[PDB]
């Protein structure tokens, strides 16, 4: 049972980095949202 | 009520009633 | 002194008599009253001692400027009542003395290391009560603890110069309860209590043979015992 | 608990000092049992706490004497 | 969020009778002044570096006041090698443990009812209210001053002016609050009595009259990190290749570069009056600036003269040629900087980063040309800066930071030069008043500790600090026009008496006057330790040092 | 756009309000019990502030103080929402 | 092995707060979606 729990937390670690790659997806979502934000502020405050 | 002097007099009387080394015989 | 300062001594006497011998439930009632808010009277008493004797400029070298012949009977009362909050193993009242926010431990250990700068006529027989009661307070902080934090917090102020203190104290005892030898015995018991957590301190108590201080260290090693008892719980 | 002035409080404190007198565990039980009632101890401990507070801030401003010379 | 934490920096704006930010005039002076017509919250005053105040916790003053009481010889002149030394050690330890809890209380909201301990930013000087001394102008009041050491009595209860909020409620940013000291009981208000030194200048007193101090924010806590650009940093723009560029004063204002190098580096300094710029972030609000974020539309302001970096077209030769525009409201003076060794667009631009400047109004990258401004002067030095739409990685100059301790004593040297100039101008026409005679004295003996770096203890003729004379402060005394003003100070009583020293020798009650003429030569001597430029600068004025060579003036 | 009045119908848009927080919190934070608020006039954006001109110009000891409203938002005039327990409105109706 | 599992759950705690910061990203996504929702309801129900 102890070895079973240990191998269980290794495949928990496998999906842990599987969720980490969605973490970099989340910061990709971040970076084009600030891209849209800088576009809208440069449209608003700046004439060109 | 006012006139707390009766209260301090009766407390002093009780305190001096409690004290040792006086009034024993 | 004013009428608001002389009212402190009866209040401290009443607080002392409230939790004197026993009933640690009542002794615990003076630090947490389990209401919607609580008033820690033990830490407030320690803060009162700290401000009346210190506060932090008392500290290392200058303490005799604050103690005079009229302040002695109040400081003795407040630190004796401070002993009475910790007499008997009360593992929560002891932590409120050493681990609280103000620095009230440096001041209770200051008046046992160095002497008092005013050397009056009726003060040699009066400062010994301060020394004795402060040593008993430091003993009463660690009744039976065996924990690191209270040992290192007290030892954060003293150096191994307390051995020089107890040696010197045993030697000027010899010029001849409130006795000049029993207080050095109390600091020796405190240093024995503190040696089980420090590494360096224990290395020169038990090897007293290769130490120039023969009288103090071998006398206090001969006249101290150590037993183990089991409590009701 | 309802001490109107300083003179009544001082005499009540001295009466309690004379009443306790060291080793009466039978009446410390009375103080503990009376103080474990509903919403009354908050004034008792407050009048004990502010007297601590108003006295410790007195000496920090009044008793400041420095005999720096022999 | 939108709350007020300790460690935030913000300015105070009075309303109701006089509308102006609370400011301090000069750095040698110790007064608080509100200016009614200088500006308001809609558009702030031009010198907005004055008005910033940094919040602090309560600072305990127990051993410090003891040391200040025991260190002043009243009657007995009692000194001790043991008592006073231990007292000073205890005061220093108290100050150290006072400082070590300020960093502990860094992010913490404040509710109405606690002590708040205001600190002036550019002066590093707490503002205090002392109970004994009344105000100078309004003679029923309680004067406010500035104290460097943190006098007790600078504690300020924060108390709500509006009835919406109460004790225990956290303070919001932008509300109206009233400030009263902990042991004065008189809320600090802005008076309406103008001063005589300045036209628009209302002093600040402490009476029961009512006022509202609007807490208007400047920079959030956790934007005061030392490793990023902020909206009030003073930087010098070193070129990555050649040398730093600056704005000097020709017949009309220019935007050149010094040609001379003599081995110019980042670590070495230049003329700190001219080559210092302060970074401004636009931030959509007139106040509330800081923490540039690699795209935050930076704007640069020259520090010696209020002016802004902008490009305006030259007579064209077949958007060019950065110039010095004295207003910062339009869009022709707003810039943008893009990274070298590319990182993200919101990565909080670091300390010594190399940058490249755009011209976001008209997209035209900045590059340094080599055509001289002066076409007729021998050994040309005046190298203009153009700008071209073709982006080049060669011309990408750096942002060298300047520590606040250098801009602080730069401003101190400037204010000392103005005070010495005014007093020297007043002395030669007629005899100055008794108060001006003592005001100039204090400046003369703390100029010595300014140039040497020592502290104030007494017995001013000691001069045992002859090891390192702090060469940068000697340079600051050279080109901030101070040594020239001291020569005007010595020349002035000659015209007062003649239009002489033996007439001073005939009187010999001028011991207060000889104390301000012997200090000048000591100040001159302390600028002469192993510095060739100061040596030749004083040696150019050798013609009249031997005229008064040996009467009494220690020359 | 001025001088709040008492309209006896609640179908139109001239009688709909909007309240914004003091000590700002989120826009969907389920406004609490005794919160201090500030009232807008969402039809015509004109913030509510209390004036001091009396309604009655001829009665001795005037008491009738009207309420205006101005487009300039002010943090001084921000009145509270004091709740009433149901046991009081119940015996009021009784 | 026990100490290895313990240090494993500490770096699991490290990515636990790394996923928490994407949690505040998720509530940022929330708050401008209700910003868009309040904009569209005030466009629809309200004439201005």
């Amino acid at each position: 049972q102890n070895e079973l729990r240990n191998l269980q937390e290794k495949l928990e670690s496998t999906m842990k980095l599987v969720t980490n790659l969605s973490g970099q997806l989340s910061e990709l979502k971040d970076q084009m949202t600030e891209q849209r934000k800088q576009k809208q502020r440069i449209g608003l405050l700046g004439h060109p | 009520e006012n006139e707390e002097k009766l209260c301090i007099k009766v407390l002093q009387t009780l305190r001096e009633m409690m004290t040792k080394d006086r009034g024993y015989g | 002194m004013s009428a608001v300062i002389t009212i402190m001594q009866p209040i401290l006497r009443f607080l002392q008599l409230l939790c004197e011998n026993h009933n640690r439930d009542l002794q615990n009632f003076l630090r947490c009253q389990n209401n919607k808010t609580n008033y820690n009277l033990v830490c407030e008493t320690l803060q009162f001692l700290d401000c009346i004797c210190g506060s932090t400029t008392g500290g290392l070298g200058l303490l005799g400027l604050y103690i005079n012949e009229k302040n002695v009977a109040l400081i003795n009362q407040t630190l004796e009542s401070l002993t009475e909050y910790c007499q008997g193993p009360c593992h929560e009242n002891q932590n409120c003395i050493a681990t609280h926010e103000s620095n009230g431990i440096d001041i209770i250990t200051a008046l046992i290391l160095n002497d008092i700068n005013p050397l009056g006529k009726k003060r040699m027989d009066l400062v010994l009560e301060l020394k004795n009661n402060a040593s008993k307070l430091l003993l009463a902080i660690m009744e039976s603890r065996h924990d690191s934090e209270n040992a290192e917090r007290i030892l954060y102020n003293m150096r191994p110069k307390e051995l020089v203190e107890v040696i010197k104290k045993a030697y000027m005892q010899g010029e001849v309860a409130a006795s000049p030898r029993n207080v050095g015995h109390n600091i020796y018991i405190l240093a024995h209590q503190l040696a089980r957590h420090n590494k360096e301190l224990q290395t020169m108590l038990k090897p007293g043979g290769q130490v120039d201080g023969d009288e103090a260290l071998e006398f206090y090693a001969k006249h101290t015992a150590q037993i183990e008892i089991v409590r009701l719980d | 608990m309802n001490a109107s002035s300083d003179r009544v409080f001082h005499e009540s404190i001295l009466l309690a000092i004379a009443l306790l007198e060291g080793g009466n565990t039978t009446i410390q039980h009375s103080f503990f049992c009376r103080l474990t009632e509903d919403k009354k101890s908050e004034k008792f401990f407050k009048v004990f706490y502010d007297r601590m507070k108003v006295a410790q801030q007195e000496i920090k401003a009044t008793v400041t004497v420095n005999t720096s010379d022999l | 969020s939108s709350f007020l934490h300790i460690g935030d920096i913000c300015s105070l704006y009075a309303e109701g009778s006089t509308n102006g930010f609370i400011s301090t005039l000069g750095l040698v002076d110790d007064r608080c002044v509100v200016q009614p017509e200088a500006g308001d919250l809609n558009n702030p005053p031009k010198k907005f570096r004055d008005c910033l105040f940094k919040l602090c916790p309560m600072n305990r003053y127990s051993a410090q006041k003891q040391f200040w009481k025991a260190a002043k010889p009243g009657a007995n002149s009692t000194t001790d090698a043991v008592l006073l030394n231990k007292l000073h050690h205890a005061a220093d330890l108290e100050k150290k443990q006072n400082e070590t809890e300020n960093r502990k209380l860094l992010g913490t909201v404040i509710q109405y009812g606690n002590v708040i301990q205001l600190l002036h930013l550019k002066s590093n000087k707490y503002l205090t209210v002392n109970k004994r001394l009344p105000a100078l102008l309004e003679k029923n009041a309680m004067r406010v001053t500035l104290d460097e050491a943190g006098n007790e009595g600078s504690w300020f209860y924060i108390q709500p002016f509006y009835k919406l909020r109460s004790i225990g409620d956290s303070v919001v940013i932008g509300d109206k609050v009233v400030l009263n000291p902990v042991n004065a009981g008189q809320p600090l208000h802005a008076s309406s009595h103008q001063l005589v030194d300045n036209p628009g200048c209302n002093e600040v007193n402490s009476v029961n009259c009512n006022t509202s101090w609007k807490i208007v924010l400047f920079m959030k806590w956790s934007d005061n990190k030392d490793d990023i650009l902020k909206g009030g940093d003073v930087v010098r723009l070193f070129h990555a290749e050649q040398e730093k560029f600056l704005t000097c004063d020709e017949h009309r204002k220019k935007q050149h570069v010094f040609l001379r190098t003599t081995g110019r580096q980042s670590a070495t300094s230049a003329t700190s009056s001219k080559a210092l710029w302060e970074v401004e972030v636009v931030q959509h609000d007139p106040c509330r600036g800081g923490a540039g974020y690699w795209n935050s539309l930076f704007r640069f302001k020259h520090l010696a003269t209020g002016h802004y970096l902008a490009a305006e077209v030259d007579p064209d030769f077949e958007v060019y040629s950065l110039v010095s525009v004295p207003e910062g409201n339009d869009i022709s003076s707003i810039f943008e900087l893009d990274p070298t060794t590319l990182r993200g667009g919101d990565s909080l631009v670091p300390r010594n980063s190399y940058v490249r400047l755009r011209h976001l109004c008209t997209n035209t990258w900045v590059h340094s040309t080599n055509i001289p401004i002066d076409k007729e002067e021998e050994k040309p030095v005046m190298l203009k800066i153009g700008t071209s739409p073709l982006k080049e990685d060669k011309e990408a100059f750096a942002i060298v930071p300047v520590s606040p301790a250098e801009v602080r004593d730069l401003d101190f040297a400037n204010d000392a030069s103005k005070v010495l100039g005014s007093i020297a101008g007043k002395l030669e026409k007629g005899t100055i008043t008794q108060n001006e005679r003592r005001s100039v004295t204090k400046l003369l003996e703390d100029l010595v500790y300014f140039v040497t770096g020592g502290t104030n203890s007494g017995q001013d003729v000691l001069e045992v600090v002859f090891s390192k004379p702090n060469r940068e402060r000697q340079k600051l005394m050279r080109e901030q026009n101070i040594l020239k003003q001291i020569f005007k100070l010595l020349q002035a009583p000659f015209t007062d008496c003649g239009d002489l020293r033996l007439e001073e020798l005939g009187d010999q009650r001028h011991a207060p006057f000889r104390h301000i003429c012997r200090l000048c030569y000591r100040v001159l001597r302390h600028s002469q330790q192993d510095y060739r430029k100061n040596q030749e600068y004083i040696a150019k004025q050798f013609g009249f040092m031997q005229k008064q060579i040996g009467y009494d003036v220690l020359a």
